[PDB]
């Protein structure tokens, strides 16, 4: 009785415990792997994308003076060589060791998936506000993971940055 | 030549130290008549 | 229930408030599988070794003893310049301090066999560890300085290996990595 | 020429290895009853 | 000067645990088939 797809039945383990659940698990990935590990991944991919989308937009409008001006994707290449790339990899890796410890905790059931307990500015006042926001994040992560993939492929073809392409559509 | 020499020195020093400290580990007590 | 340092994870069981410097950061849980007294003795000894060492890298650059070969500003370079025998004489003197300080009980099983709360090798010449409250807070400082020094010495050693320059000098006349 | 040591690096094995083993022996030594025996050899081990 | 008793695993078990960090980390047990 999946709500999102009336026809298909709700996948057995998608019961709405995690927020963002519309029963959309057509290919049944839920049954094969632990749902908790998957939510961790949904949000972790989403979080990179929700940031990257901001970056393609910001990198286009402005770049710091010390770096040469380049299109957003081009930079994956200059930075592989200037060595900035390694730094951004070293740190994101360091944060992730703690992430392996965090996951193992989720598997032992002692951590809600996706919770690093970071709410510095304390925006989440109430358990409802957390449910409102928590859903919003899951929706944005899903939109963003789609959009970042778009910004990149459209550039691989148009060879135009996203805001420039919007200005000059330059249809194939 | 230096690397072979340092490897040989490491090996010889290890075995000689093992021999020396093994015979220092109350070797006379390792007899069947010890109680 | 939760570590203070890492809120997401659980408080490492072994860590309770009693050891000093305990904000619960043992994510990989070494505490569960080794003796905290052995571990603390090492957290302290590496720091005490790198409080002397970090100060050493800075002092050597500014001032060097009159004897020949004690003249290389870069610590890493100096190790080679100084006479080798002297470096071994230092090794041995330190080695004696080890055996006498630990009383010959120098192994994981026996070092703490008699008393010896970790790191109490007895050096309190000016008694400052008489107040307990004072001792509990000085002990946090030593660990916080030991932990920073460890990180600092590694940084200075690696940054010198690239720059062939002592820490203070590299900050002056800093050049990007490509130049070196 | 003192031990055939023409390169200082040769002295790192000649010292660290005997010390390390000695460290293993020190634990054996601390476990022994080290009071004096009036005998030809010490049977305590 | 806290001195916990540590009635726990031996040193060899700790070394084996540290090695299991690099040959058997909890990374892949999160994804387990049912
Ligand atoms: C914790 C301290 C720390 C240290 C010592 C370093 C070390 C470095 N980083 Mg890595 N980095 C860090 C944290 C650190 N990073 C953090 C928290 C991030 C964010 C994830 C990064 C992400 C990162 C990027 C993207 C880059 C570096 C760069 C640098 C290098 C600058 C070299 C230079 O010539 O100075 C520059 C001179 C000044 C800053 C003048 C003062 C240096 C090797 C750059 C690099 O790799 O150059 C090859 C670089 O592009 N860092
Ligand atoms: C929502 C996602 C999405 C996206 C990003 C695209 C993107 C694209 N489609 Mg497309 N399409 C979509 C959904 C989508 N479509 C759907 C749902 C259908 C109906 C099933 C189609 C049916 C369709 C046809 C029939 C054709 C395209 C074509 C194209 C390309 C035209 C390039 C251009 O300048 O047009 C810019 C578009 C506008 C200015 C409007 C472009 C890459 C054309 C192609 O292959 O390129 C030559 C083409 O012939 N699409
Ligand atoms: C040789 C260094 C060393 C040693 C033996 C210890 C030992 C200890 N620390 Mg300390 N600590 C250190 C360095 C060290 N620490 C540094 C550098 C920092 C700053 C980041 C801290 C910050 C810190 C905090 C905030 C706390 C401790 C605590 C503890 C105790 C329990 C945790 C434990 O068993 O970790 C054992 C640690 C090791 C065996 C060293 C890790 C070796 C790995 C394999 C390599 C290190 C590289 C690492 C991955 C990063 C590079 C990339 C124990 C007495 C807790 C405590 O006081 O409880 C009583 C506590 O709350 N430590
Ligand atoms: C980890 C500690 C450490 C290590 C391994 C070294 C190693 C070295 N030092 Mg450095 N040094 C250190 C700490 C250290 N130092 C500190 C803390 C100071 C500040 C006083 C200095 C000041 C210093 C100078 C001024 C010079 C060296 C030099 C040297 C080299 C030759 C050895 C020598 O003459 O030492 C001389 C070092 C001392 C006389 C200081 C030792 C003081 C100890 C470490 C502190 C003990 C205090 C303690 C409370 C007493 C406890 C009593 C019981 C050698 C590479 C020489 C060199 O080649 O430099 C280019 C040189 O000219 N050192
Ligand atoms: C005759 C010389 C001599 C002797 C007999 C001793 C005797 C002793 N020392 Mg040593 N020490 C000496 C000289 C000496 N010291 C000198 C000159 C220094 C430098 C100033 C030190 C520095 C030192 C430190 C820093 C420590 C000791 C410790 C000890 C005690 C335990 C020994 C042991 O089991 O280690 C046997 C040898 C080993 C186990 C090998 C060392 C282990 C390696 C180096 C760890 C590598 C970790 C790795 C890099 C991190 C992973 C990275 C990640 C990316 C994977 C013992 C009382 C330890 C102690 O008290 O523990 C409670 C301790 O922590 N000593
Ligand atoms: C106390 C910490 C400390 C500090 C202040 C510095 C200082 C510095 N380091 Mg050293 N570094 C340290 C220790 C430290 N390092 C450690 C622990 C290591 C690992 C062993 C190194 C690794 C390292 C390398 C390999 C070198 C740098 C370099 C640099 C420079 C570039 C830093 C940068 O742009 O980071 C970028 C970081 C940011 C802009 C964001 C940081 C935000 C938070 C606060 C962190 C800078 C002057 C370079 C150098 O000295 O000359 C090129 C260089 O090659 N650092
Ligand atoms: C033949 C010896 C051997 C054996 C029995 C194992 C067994 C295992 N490894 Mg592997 N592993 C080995 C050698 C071995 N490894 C070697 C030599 C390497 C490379 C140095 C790896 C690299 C490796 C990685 C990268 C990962 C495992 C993981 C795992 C565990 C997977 C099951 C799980 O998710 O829980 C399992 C216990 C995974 C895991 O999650 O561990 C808990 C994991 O992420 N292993
Ligand atoms: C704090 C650790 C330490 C201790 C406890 C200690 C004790 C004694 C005693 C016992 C009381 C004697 C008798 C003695 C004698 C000499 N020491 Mg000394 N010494 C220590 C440290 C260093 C360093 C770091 C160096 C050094 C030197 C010499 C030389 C010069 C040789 C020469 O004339 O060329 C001679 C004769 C230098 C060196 O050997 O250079 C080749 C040199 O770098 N020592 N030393
Ligand atoms: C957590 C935490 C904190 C925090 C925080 C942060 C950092 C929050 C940051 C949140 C962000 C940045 C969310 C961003 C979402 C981005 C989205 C949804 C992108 C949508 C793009 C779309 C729909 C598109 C598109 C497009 C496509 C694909 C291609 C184009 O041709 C067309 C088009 C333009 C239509 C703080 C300290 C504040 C407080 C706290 O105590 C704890
Ligand atoms: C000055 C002197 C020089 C020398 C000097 C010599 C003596 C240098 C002495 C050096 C040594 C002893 C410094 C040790 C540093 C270790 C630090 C950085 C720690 C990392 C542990 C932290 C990050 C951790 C964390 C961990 C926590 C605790 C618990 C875990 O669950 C989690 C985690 C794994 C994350 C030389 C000889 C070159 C010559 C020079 O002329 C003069
Ligand atoms: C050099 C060479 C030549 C000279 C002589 C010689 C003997 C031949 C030799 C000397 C050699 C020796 C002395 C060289 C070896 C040297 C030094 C002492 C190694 C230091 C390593 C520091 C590591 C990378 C730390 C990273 C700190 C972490 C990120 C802090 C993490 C933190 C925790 C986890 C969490 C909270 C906050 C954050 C900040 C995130």
């Amino acid at each position: 009785f999946s709500a999102a797809v009336p026809f298909l039945k709700r996948p057995t383990n998608l019961d709405g415990q995690y927020i963002g659940d519309v029963g959309f698990d057509p290919l049944g990935f839920s049954d094969v792997f632990d749902l908790r590990v998957l939510r961790e991944a949904e949000l972790k991919h989403g979080r990179f994308a929700m940031l990257a989308t901001l970056g393609f937009i910001v990198q286009e409008l402005y770049t710091f003076p010390f770096f040469p001006k380049m299109a957003p994707v081009d930079a994956h290449d200059y930075f592989v060589k200037q060595g900035g790339g390694s730094q951004i990899i070293f740190w994101i890796s360091f944060v992730e060791l703690f992430g392996v410890v965090a996951l193992f905790e989720t598997l032992q059931g002692k951590r809600e998936p996706g919770d690093f307990a970071f709410d510095p500015l304390g925006l989440a006042k109430d358990e409802a506000t957390l449910e409102r926001y928590r859903l919003a994040e899951v929706k944005h992560a899903r939109l963003a993971m789609i959009a970042i993939g778009g910004f990149i492929h459209q550039y691989w073809v148009t060879k135009q940055t996203v805001l420039e392409q919007l200005g000059n559509f330059k249809s194939l | 030549m230096f690397t072979l020499k340092i490897v040989v020195y490491t090996t010889v020093t290890l075995f000689v130290s093992l021999f020396t400290f093994g015979f220092l580990s109350n070797d006379a007590s390792r007899n069947p008549n010890r109680k | 229930d939760r570590s203070y340092s890492m809120p997401f994870l659980e408080r490492p069981p072994a860590l309770d408030g009693s050891l000093a410097g305990d904000v619960g950061f043992d994510p990989l849980g070494f505490s569960n599988y080794f003796d905290l007294k052995w571990l603390r003795e090492a957290e302290l000894k590496h720091g005490r070794v790198c409080m002397l060492g970090c100060t050493g890298f800075i002092t050597q650059e500014k001032i060097q003893l009159p004897l020949p070969g004690f003249d290389n500003k870069v610590a890493t370079e100096a190790f080679f310049s100084v006479p080798a025998g002297g470096l071994w004489q230092i090794f041995f003197t330190l080695g004696a301090i080890e055996i006498l300080s630990n009383g010959g009980k120098l192994a994981p099983g026996d070092m703490f066999a008699d008393g010896r709360a970790p790191g109490d090798l007895g050096f309190d010449p000016l008694n400052l560890s008489g107040d307990d409250a004072a001792l509990r807070r000085f002990i946090l400082a030593e660990l916080k300085h030991c932990r920073l020094a460890m990180i600092g010495l590694g940084g200075m050693l690696h940054q010198m290996l690239i720059t062939k320059q002592g820490p203070l000098d590299q900050l002056a006349n800093f050049q990007p990595i490509q130049y070196y | 020429e003192a031990l055939g040591v023409d390169d200082g690096r040769l002295l790192v094995p000649l010292v660290l290895i005997p010390v390390f083993v000695a460290l293993l022996y020190g634990n054996f030594a601390s476990t022994q009853d080290n009071e004096d025996f009036f005998d030809t050899y010490d049977q305590r081990r | 000067k806290a001195a916990p008793e540590y009635n726990g695993p031996s040193f060899r078990e700790g070394l084996e645990y540290v090695f299991s960090f690099v040959w058997k980390p909890p990374i892949l047990i999160a994804w387990k088939p049912r």
